[PDB]
Formats: structure tokens, C-alpha cells, sequence
RNA sequence: CAUGGUUGUCGUCAGCUCGUGUCGUGAGAUGUUGGGUUAAGUCCCGCAACGAGCGCAACCCUUAAGCUUAGUUGCCAUCAUUAAGUUGGGCACUCUAAGUUGACUGCCGGUGACAAACCGGAGGAAGGUGGGGAUGACGUCAAAUCAUCAUGCCCCUUAUGAUU
């Protein structure tokens, strides 16, 4: 059993799979606490399968790609959310109402020319 | 019943005098309903379908009784010269003869053919505007 | 209250550099009682017609522009300072209107008048519908009495004679 | 759009340790220059000294300390010109939450010790015991807005 | 064999990829079809003013659309499309053997 | 305002190229050979009703397509001047093979012609407002939809320059569907240069 | 400050005009105002105005989720001889990289009366011009460049041009 979902946020793609077992993540073939830096946002990263209560059910073992640590995280909780709707397909409203299953809503904004960087206009003296 | 041309909504403001731009749009109502009975309707955006139909009803709102009329009239029949004073002022510039229902709060000077009757009652209209509508039918044959 | 002076194709002297600050400078120093600003003086020669003088003094809210198209660069500033002194008084009396004496601190039934008129009951139904009103009161054409046609909670019509 | 109407305020994510929204909002205000981890570690080492110098767990102590910080009257200036132009106005509940967090951090940065290991926790136990520096400016607002009470 | 298909327009490099995939399958070929390589664009940022003004400029870019065609059944009928030069307008073909 | 030219929106969006070749290595030098023979074709033809040219290069057989509102004048007398052009065009570059020419109907609805033939109505110095109105009235008479044209500097012979535009018809400069074609000529009148823009549509 | 080109600027500011008709002895007026809506002279009502153009929205580009085609130098769950050759096979599946299907107040409920909107839902990944870019109306400033060019006039020609 391999329920393989994908997930994107902030220029960082994250594809997951779901092998049965218990809750244990193997991001880039290594431990999460030695890969994700400070362990705070991991309990916010466990929010999507919290509402389906499949804690001791699924090992995931993500292969992540690109971005940063808050771009790799917040993309595997969106990663397994596309995979949780092929594990519990009737539980789509439990993830739609609370968070995870929305999108990659927003990335960095374009630097316009004639300007310092990304909508921050430069200082002028004489008003 | 008379086979003549009616006006239900407000006077459009020039349909006897600036009707070289009103018949420009009576040409449109002879065209816009032809435009969607044939093709050239699936390729259009679904909201452009709306404004092409939002134009379509608003033509037959005001110009609905001038649907088949393509020339100037030769007589005009008004129910009230007070509320329809825009029409009577266009009548006297074109020397078109005029007949109308007048009462109190109506000037009979601009009406050539005067019908003194009540104006704020339905049977006072309907049992008086029907015979004048009937008046042309036995003038045909 | 500096003077970034610069002349388009005119060599600036030092007799101008004392005549500016006496008139453009000092007569606006006693205006703007908390001052920190920079002036700008252009002198643009035109060989076909004349010279011109542009004096711009920006401030916190409203700037101060004036122009003279004279050729005398000493008599023209006698008119620039005239236009400058007028514009400051416009600015100050705009903001000197702070002195304004400002001392800090049932069921209504709307009547709709109607004039009673004689008609058929069918006419009263017609006129009532043309307004969507649930009540229409009239004098009956044949009975002569005051009649109220109304729409019941039934949705049917009722007729009251008063 | 602050003149079309009001801006739609957005949701935050509560802390994992204390299970509190109020802790994460304290993380974001002590987050100088976008550094999330290097500021969150300091707060996670600025309530252990709270729980060392008092036996109670700090999630009780935090919401007890901020109640000596959060004022109930403040001053909004109305442009009346020659009047006092200082109207004593009560505080909306959203600004009631925020402005207590502001005073708690802004005077934690002006103590004798250098580490915010114990710059923060000293002012919390002062605010837990209704004393210190972030408490005493609440009383300064309650000696300013409560002195010009002629504009209720 | 890796027939390199790169060009400036995207409507032209796609219709010239349809030529070479058609004039090879008529012969004895086993064509792995056109897969699109990523476009190697390049942005040029000139300034708009004749004399003075920065802080108001026009950016320019030029995009090359890269594809490749490879065959692994070389017959003398397959190379009739290779020797047969077609669509020489705005596409170059770097024929490798 | 600062209206940019209407072709520049649409090059490749709703139009195509006046040069459709490719060269990865040595892109620079053989791009200069284009505007060598964009100056050179504009030298000896000298308003032979030429609207614009196209260049395509392939395997040292480099093509040149000219439109020539007066066709045959570049051809000559049965292929005379077209062969008399390749006697110099094949010397300024190496090959210049397969020089040809196509024809266009509606000789003065292409905007390059419309700007040019009324700019040459300014060296004789006669009634610039009618020189405007000659172009507008003839435009939708011949089959156009929207027309717009102006003259900028030393207008009428005076000192102060004044723009003077005349317009009717749908000219959607901001709509990206529109096949707007403009041109700019350099009509001298021996008291400066008059500039003239045009705008045609359909 | 004689000009053509060309760019800032008020300013992304929502305005600027025309046909025909009417009113006024006419300069002109209406249209463009009034009622309330919108980012908008954006729509909907009411009115001697009816329509049209230039702007505004959109079409263009990019970003956000999908499908179909084609899978290498790209990407390796399942096979291992992982130095990782990411190699053998091709795994082509996902990913990525490129050719196209789709978001508009389409769809409901309000009491809100029909007058469009607004307000609150659900429906998709996306929701109210989605985010951003490109595009800058009539015009203002004798605004800025005769040093990118181009040329009216004036001036220079053992030099105000040259060469080191």
C-alpha cells in the first residue's frame, strides 16, 4: 500500500507516499529532528492527519526538493493532504474546513525596476 | 387589434424627430434577433451573451411597438398631453395631426382633435380608446 | 535658508549674492517661525527676448513659486519678493483659523396624504395594483359612499364601506 | 483598504509547547529582523527561569503578568485645535492584547543583564508581582488619561 | 542521434517538429518524439530615456525554444528526412549522427 | 502623454517579424548586414512605393522580400531592374540569392505608404490640413475602419511648433487584438523637419 | 525658447470628445445631470435626449491547481554490483521541463426590493478587476536632450577641425 501524493508551497515541490505502519517521517532518507532545524513547526506540520486521527497508522518517508526549511515544511503537510484524500476520501471536508488542503497560495513578489527591491520605493529628500 | 404601432414605456426622446438615429436601431432589432437564431452564438463569451441579450430586451422595452414601423406616421393618438408632452411638441413641428384624451389639467390648444374624457380610470380609457382603435378598421375596407 | 543659485548661460556675480539674502532671505525669515528650508534661484538668459528669474521655496505643506520675465536682475527681484510675501500670507491665514470658538457638549407614524376620488371598484383594483398598496380608498361611483378595497391575509380582495 | 471599510484580520497559529496563541504572538514581537529560531529559543529559555523562581507553570504566570501591563484607558488625540486635544478613550480588546505585549518587550530590552535569557524573565516576574518598569508606565498612562478626565 | 531543434518562435519550432516526426515514421523508424528542453531566455534591461532618466526603463527579452529529436533505427529511408532540408526559415537543425 | 508606438506591443503577440532568421554564434556581425541592406534598399529605390522589407537567411541563400506598392518598378521591364538590383546586392554581401518581390493591393492603406505620400505633399508646401483630410477621407473609402494622423513641428511655416491631429473610426491602441500599423516620415520643408505620424486599422 | 524623434511629469488620474435631435434671439446648454453603486463616465434605474469614439474592464505575459501528447543529458517507489556511474533495464509512475482545459458575481440564500450592487454561504486548487507585469485618454510644465541620432539658422576652415 503506497498512497502517493504531492504538495507544493513557496517554490518547493514535495512528493510523499503512504506506507502503513506508524507515524514516522524520513525526509530525504534521514531523521526529521536532524533535518528540520528547531522542532517547533513539526507539530504544526502534523495538523493535516490530526483531523483524521491517523497518528499510529502511516509512515510517509518524503522526498522533498527545493526551497527552504519553512518551504520544505508547510509543503509536506500539504504533501500528505493530497495523499490523505486518497486514504480517507470521505474526510475531505475535515481538511477543507481546517487548513492544509488549500494550495500554494503565494510566493515572492517581482522586483520592479526603478525601485530598491520588491515594491519598496527608495528614499528621496525633498518632499 | 388595430394593427398599428404602440408605445408602452416612456417617450424615447426623438422617435418622431431624430428617427434617422432611431431607425438605425430599429435596423438593430431586425438584426440582433437574427444574430442568435442562426450561428455566431457558441463562440461568444457567456457574459457577452448577457449584454447582447440585455441590449435585446431593452430595445423591445421602449421600441417594442415600433418593431415593424419604418417610416413617419400620419396621425398620433395620445392618452394624456400632460405626461406625454414630449410627443406632442414633436407633433406640432412636423405638422402631424393630433387627437387625444384631455381633461382638467390638460391644454386643448396643442390638440387639434379634442376628446374630453376622464384620464385616471381604466374603463374611462378602455371603453374610449377601443372605439378609436376600432375607428380605423372599417376605414380599411 | 540656503540659496542654491545657478544661472543658465549667465555668470553669477557676488553683488547678487548679497542682494538676494536681504530681500528673498530676510523678509521670509520672520515668517515661518520654526525654519529649516532651502531656496532655489534660476536665472535663464534668452538672447532673443530677455532673462527670467524663478524662485522656489518648499516648506512643510505649501511651496512658494514666483516668476518674473524682466531683464533687470535687480528690479525683477523687487517683484519676486512681492509675490513671495503675498503667498506666505495666503499660507498662514489658511492655518491661522485655529481660533474657532467650539464648545464641546416615541413611535413616528409617517402620513401619506391622498385625495378621495370617485371610481368603479374595478378602477380601484387597477390603481391599487399600479402602486402595489394592499389598501386603496375611494368614493364608490354608483353608491356615493367611501369604500376601502384591501388585500386580505387570504390574498383575496375585501371591500369595506365606511 | 482603510477607507473602503475595515481590513480583514487574519488568523495565527498557536504554540506547540504551551498550546497558546498568546505565546506565538510574543514570539513574533521578540523576533528581531525575521530570525524565528534564534528568538524562539530565547523565549523557550525565558520561561524556565520563570518556572524556576516560581513553582507554577509559566502559561499561568504569563497571562497573570500581562494583566498588570494591559491598561484600560488610553489617549486618542482629536483635532479640536485650541482645546486639550487629548480624549481619554477605552481600549478595544484586540489593542488590549497587543499593547500589553508591546510594553513587556520594549522595557525588557533596557535592563542591566545583557542576555534576554534573563532580560525577559525578570520583567515577567516583576509584572507577575505588579512591579518593575513595564507595570509603572501603565500607571503613568493611568495618571495621564485619568488626570484629563474632562473628555469622557 | 539527437537532432537539435531550437528556434525563437514557438509556433515554428512546434510545426517543424511535426515535420521531422512525420517524415521519419513513414520510413523504418522508432522515433522517440519531441520532448521540450527548457527555454534559455535572456533579459536585456535598457533605459527608456533619450538623455537622462533612470527610474523609468523598458526591459527586453529574447527566448529560444529548444527541442530534440532522436531515432534509433537508422535506415537509408530515415536519413532521407535528414538529407532532405525542409523548413529552413527560422529554425536551425544541429544534425548529429 | 507618452504614447509608445503601437507596433512594439504587438511584435509576435498579434504580428510577425520583419526579419525571421537565426544565428547562435556570430549573432552580432550578420545582424549588421541586415541594416546594411535596409539602408541600401532605401537608398536607390527612393520611395518606389516601398512599405517594408523582410529578411530570411538559410544556408548562404539569404532571401529578401519587398512589398512595393507600385509593383514592376523594382522589377523593371520584364525582370530588368530586379536583375539590376542583384548586380549590387550580391556584392555588398556574399550570396544574396533568390531576391524576389511580391505585390500588395490597396496601395495606400499600408501605413508606410500613407505617411510617405503625404509627407511628399509638403515639399510643394500646399494646404497641410487638406493634406490631412486627403488621407482621412480616402481611408475608409478604400476599405479601412479607423484612421488617425498628425503633423508636429514648424506647422504651417510659423515659429512655435503645434501638433495637429484628425481622427475618426475605431482605433483601439490599447486592445492587443488590433492590427494597428503606424509610420513616421521625415518631411523637410527647408525651415526644419516636419514629422508626420499615421495610424491605420483594417 | 526655431525643430523631428524620444522620456519624465501631475497619475493609474477617470475623465475628454463627436454625430443627430431638442431648448435658448446666442455665447451655449443638454448627452456628461438626478437617485445609489463600483477600483473606474463601472453598471442599473429616473429624466429631450438617442447613440458613437477615446480612455476604464478584457484580449497579452507570468504566477496559482488540473488533463492529453511526447520522456532525454531530466526525474529512480519496485531489481541491485550505490564508489552514489543515479549506472543495467528503462522504471515514465510521481517530479520537472513544454504544447492546452478552466473563474464570472456562472451558480444560491438574504429581506433587499427587484435597481444594480453589496452581505453570508458553497461548489473547484483558486472568489469577487485572484497576485503581479505590460499597456499611461484629452492634456499641463516654451519640462529634459541641437553630446545617441537627425536638421532650420548662425558660426568656425594653418582650425572651434586634426594627430599623438
Amino acid at each position: 500500500v503506497e498512497y502517493r501524493g504531492t504538495g507544493r508551497r513557496k517554490n518547493s515541490v514535495a512528493r510523499v507516499r503512504l506506507v502503513p505502519g506508524e507515524g514516522n517521517i524520513t525526509v530525504n532518507n534521514r531523521d526529521v529532528r536532524e533535518y528540520l532545524p528547531f522542532e517547533s513547526l513539526i507539530l504544526d506540520l502534523n495538523q493535516p492527519f490530526d483531523v483524521t486521527e491517523t497518528k499510529g497508522n502511516y509512515d510517509v518517508l518524503v522526498n522533498v526538493h527545493g526551497g527552504g526549511f519553512t518551504g520544505q515544511a508547510q509543503a509536506i503537510r500539504h504533501g500528505i493532504a493530497r495523499a490523505l484524500l486518497e486514504a480517507d476520501p470521505e474526510y475531505r471536508g475535515s481538511l477543507k474546513r481546517a487548513g492544509l488542503l488549500t494550495r500554494d497560495p503565494r510566493m515572492k513578489e517581482r522586483k520592479k525596476p526603478g525601485l530598491k527591491a520588491a515594491r519598496r520605493s527608495p528614499q528621496f529628500s525633498k518632499r | 387589434r388595430a394593427g398599428q404601432f404602440y408605445i408602452n414605456q416612456r417617450w424615447l426622446g426623438g422617435l418622431l424627430t431624430n428617427y434617422k438615429t432611431i431607425s438605425k436601431r430599429i435596423k438593430r432589432i431586425s438584426e440582433i434577433e437574427k444574430m442568435e437564431e442562426d450561428g455566431l452564438f457558441e463562440v461568444l463569451p457567456k457574459k457577452e451573451v448577457v449584454e447582447l441579450k440585455k441590449e435585446y430586451d431593452r430595445l423591445i422595452k421602449f421600441l417594442g411597438g415600433i418593431r415593424d414601423m419604418k417610416s413617419m406616421p400620419q396621425a398620433l393618438f395620445v392618452v394624456d398631453p400632460r405626461k406625454e408632452r414630449n410627443a406632442i411638441a414633436e407633433a406640432r413641428k412636423l405638422n402631424i395631426p393630433i387627437v387625444g384624451i384631455v381633461d382638467t389639467n390638460c391644454d386643448p390648444d396643442e390638440i387639434d382633435y379634442v376628446i374630453p374624457a376622464n384620464d385616471d380610470a381604466i374603463r374611462a380609457v378602455k371603453l374610449l380608446t377601443a372605439k378609436m382603435a376600432d375607428a380605423i378598421l372599417e376605414g380599411q375596407q | 535658508i540656503r540659496f542654491e543659485i545657478h544661472g543658465d548661460n549667465l555668470t553669477i556675480t557676488d553683488a547678487i549674492r548679497n542682494y538676494i539674502e536681504e530681500k528673498i532671505g530676510k523678509l521670509e525669515r520672520y515668517f515661518n517661525d520654526v525654519p529649516n528650508a532651502v531656496a532655489h534661484v534660476k536665472v535663464k538668459t534668452y538672447s532673443n527676448s530677455a532673462t527670467k528669474i524663478e524662485v522656489t521655496i518648499p516648506l512643510k505643506n505649501v511651496t512658494l513659486r514666483a516668476e518674473e520675465r524682466n531683464d533687470d536682475l535687480y528690479a525683477g527681484i523687487d517683484l519676486i519678493n512681492n509675490k513671495l510675501e503675498r503667498q506666505v500670507r495666503k499660507y498662514k491665514t489658511r492655518i491661522n483659523r485655529k481660533s474657532r470658538d467650539r464648545g464641546d457638549q416615541i413611535e413616528i407614524i409617517r402620513s401619506k396624504e391622498f385625495s378621495l376620488k370617485p371610481m368603479d371598484s374595478e378602477e380601484a383594483v387597477l390603481q391599487m395594483n399600479l402602486l402595489g398598496h394592499d389598501f386603496f380608498v375611494f368614493t364608490d361611483r354608483e353608491t356615493d359612499g367611501t369604500s376601502i378595497v384591501y388585500r386580505r391575509k387570504d390574498g383575496k380582495y375585501g371591500l369595506i364601506q365606511t | 483598504m482603510p477607507r473602503k471599510g475595515s481590513v480583514p484580520k487574519r488568523d495565527v497559529l498557536p504554540d506547540p509547547i504551551h498550546n497558546s496563541k498568546l505565546v506565538t504572538k510574543l514570539i513574533n514581537k521578540i523576533m528581531l529582523d525575521g530570525k524565528r529560531g534564534t528568538a524562539q529559543r530565547i523565549l523557550y529559555s525565558a520561561f524556565d527561569l520563570v518556572e524556576q523562581r516560581s513553582g507554577r507553570d509559566a502559561l499561568e504566570v504569563f497571562e497573570e503578568a500581562i494583566n498588570n501591563i494591559m491598561p484600560v484607558l488610553e489617549v486618542k488625540a482629536r483635532r479640536v485645535g485650541g482645546s486639550n486635544y487629548q480624549v481619554p478613550v477605552e481600549v478595544r480588546p484586540e489593542r488590549r492584547t497587543t499593547l500589553g505585549l508591546r510594553w513587556l518587550v520594549n522595557y525588557a530590552r533596557l535592563r542591566g543583564e545583557k542576555t534576554m535569557e534573563d532580560r525577559l524573565a525578570n520583567e515577567i516576574l516583576d509584572a507577575a508581582n505588579n512591579t518593575g518598569g513595564a507595570v509603572k508606565k501603565r500607571e503613568d498612562t493611568h495618571k495621564m488619561a485619568e488626570a484629563n478626565k474632562a473628555f469622557a | 542521434i539527437r537532432i537539435r531543434l531550437k528556434a525563437y518562435d514557438h509556433r515554428v519550432i512546434d510545426q517543424s517538429a511535426e515535420k521531422i516526426v512525420e517524415t521519419a515514421k513513414r520510413s523504418g523508424a522508432d522515433v522517440s518524439g519531441p520532448i521540450p528542453l527548457p527555454t534559455e531566455k535572456s533579459v536585456y534591461t535598457i533605459i527608456r530615456a533619450v538623455h537622462k532618466y533612470k527610474d523609468s526603463r523598458e526591459q527586453f527579452e529574447q527566448r529560444t525554444h529548444k527541442r530534440l529529436i532522436d531515432i534509433v533505427n537508422p535506415t537509408p529511408k530515415t536519413v532521407d528526412a535528414l538529407m532532405g532540408l525542409n523548413l529552413p526559415s527560422g529554425v536551425d537543425i544541429e544534425i548529429k549522427l | 502623454g507618452q504614447k509608445i508606438n503601437p507596433i512594439g506591443l504587438r511584435v509576435g503577440i498579434i504580428r510577425d517579424w520583419e526579419a525571421k532568421w537565426y544565428a547562435e554564434k556570430d549573432f552580432a556581425s550578420l545582424l549588421h548586414e541586415d541594416l546594411k541592406i535596409r539602408k541600401f534598399i532605401d537608398n536607390e529605390l527612393k520611395e518606389a512605393s516601398v512599405s517594408h522589407v523582410e529578411i530570411e537567411r538559410a544556408a548562404n541563400r539569404i532571401n529578401i522580400a519587398i512589398h512595393t506598392g507600385k509593383p514592376g518598378m523594382v522589377i523593371g521591364k520584364g525582370g530588368s531592374e530586379i536583375e539590376k538590383l542583384r548586380n549590387k546586392l550580391n556584392a555588398l554581401t556574399d550570396k544574396k540569392v533568390h531576391i524576389n518581390v511580391i505585390e500588395i493591393k490597396k496601395v495606400d492603406l499600408d501605413a508606410r505608404l500613407v505617411a510617405e505620400n503625404i509627407a511628399r505633399q509638403l515639399e510643394n508646401r500646399a494646404s497641410f490640413r487638406r493634406v490631412q483630410k486627403q488621407a482621412i477621407t480616402r481611408a475608409m473609402k478604400l476599405g479601412a475602419k479607423g484612421i488617425k494622423t498628425q503633423v508636429s513641428g514648424r506647422l504651417g511655416g510659423a515659429d512655435i511648433a503645434r501638433a495637429e491631429q484628425y481622427s475618426e473610426g475605431t482605433v483601439p491602441l490599447h486592445t492587443l487584438r488590433a492590427d494597428i500599423d503606424y509610420a513616421h516620415a521625415e518631411a523637410d520643408t527647408t525651415y526644419g523637419k516636419l514629422g508626420v505620424k499615421v495610424w491605420i486599422y483594417r
